[PDB]
């Protein structure tokens, strides 16, 4: 379902998703993935370098906004660019809640010669932003 | 300072479905190959991150064949970059020419800049994957 | 290097190999198996359903078991059966050192005119052995 | 009861690597292909237990479809068999029989006995598995 070029254009904000994200979403990312970091999955390591709670691996939560970006451009094979700032770390208590990734999306460019559009995105924890510079183009 | 890897990686086609819902992602073309050729892709497209399993291989390695000044113990991954020439479709095989473009060494702070120049079976890119790693200096 | 067949003779006892496994080997077999059950890594869970700390997963220990044989045989391709009861539980603790499995085997068959030959198998976690009926077979 | 799986797993060849990693297999023949030329094999060759990974799916769904009386809560591994009939290798396609051979149920708890009959693209046999989930009775 890639969407036509004409149908977007600059302002348009995309709709919010918001990822919920649990302690055994991280073991599962840690082995899928190959990163057995145990910041990421073991709160008494995460601690002794200083954080509160075992957090998300970076490149899961980009991951995620692979998809939030993916699932509006219709086509995954479509997205040209995806490139990404990682400022803050988003903790996931083992208690049976986890934490939410809240993603939202506002079209900033299109080149009506191009079949390019690019979005900026921004991906919050409890209202901390966890990208900086954080953006998407796709053909379409 | 180059570093070609041997061997490829081998895009499976069920590892695709694995990471995917690992990251969350539910678009039917990394699930259903029907779906795939119904977008116009002949097997099953890679979410944008799946670069992350092939180059946990690379981003380990490089680390020692470049000599970065780095401790690892306080090393942070700032940030991550791709240009996606061409989608990543199931069965691909994927090289890897990683390039270091530059590395900064400030107060306590080394920032460095690597790019990963993905290539097909044939040698036509596919991705270009540029990963900045902040970390405290060793020398 | 598979064996000949007239190599190994019924009695012969195999050489033991004693495998560490680490809470980290138990976050990545998670993953990649995509068995994702708590009682494998998170403590608080292992004890709510009665376990003092959280234990290997049933097939890591057997998949385990796979290598110790493969070895020996020379050629994964020329196994023939693997087969195994599961009687314990192989508790591996977050403490830095985790458990040790001590896998030994003995062929207890030949058959020449095949070249069939079969390995009883024990694999044993501070001497409780956890497996009962454990056998692998592979033409030679 | 029968339960043909719709789809194939396809065996992939870094999924082996990744899952002999995983279970401490450091054979050759499942980290390179060379090494597989010479044990005599096309393609690397699957650790003894990687249907675990092929399997997980199966298991899962089994259970609804063959209505056992059986609490998830309380369930156990019993046993494990494996007859391979033909090597599993990289590039393989599998498909999945699954029959219910046996059900016990006597005081408090419930033993299921699951095989399932593994075929190749062509439907040649490759691996027969049998499971035997012990548990604790719903009905």
């Amino acid at each position: 379902a890639l969407r036509e070029f004409s149908s977007v254009k600059v302002g348009d904000q995309l709709p919010e998703k918001t990822y919920p994200l649990t302690r055994q979403d991280l073991v599962n990312y840690a082995g899928v993935s190959g990163d057995l970091n145990p910041i990421h999955w073991d709160d008494e390591i995460a601690k002794v370098v200083g954080l509160d709670t075992a957090i998300a691996h970076g490149m899961l939560t980009m991951g995620i906004g692979g998809g939030y970006v993916t699932s509006w451009v219709g086509d995954p094979g479509a997205v040209t660019e995806y490139n990404v700032r990682f400022t803050a770390v988003v903790p996931v208590p083992n208690d049976g809640k986890g934490a939410e990734l809240v993603f939202n999306g506002r079209v900033k460019s299109v080149d009506p010669e191009s079949k390019s559009v690019t979005i900026a995105l921004t991906a919050t924890t409890g209202g901390k932003k966890i990208f900086g510079r954080a953006i998407a183009s796709a053909k379409l | 300072k180059h570093y070609r890897a041997p061997d490829h990686f081998l895009v499976g086609r069920e590892k695709i479905r694995e990471f995917a819902v690992a990251v969350k992602d539910d678009h039917p073309t990394h699930y259903s190959e029907p779906d795939a050729a119904a977008a116009g892709y002949p097997a099953l497209v890679a979410p944008l991150t799946f670069l992350a399993i092939a180059g946990r291989r690379v981003q380990l390695e490089i680390f020692t064949k470049f000599n970065i000044p780095i401790n690892i113990a306080r090393v942070f991954h700032r940030d991550q970059k791709f240009r996606f020439h061409r989608p990543i479709l199931a069965n691909d095989k994927l090289y890897f020419d990683t390039y270091l473009d530059s590395v900064i060494e400030s107060h306590g702070t080394v920032l460095a800049e690597i790019r990963s120049e993905v290539t097909d079976a044939e040698g036509k890119p596919v991705v270009t994957s540029v990963v900045t790693m902040l970390g405290e200096a060793a020398h």
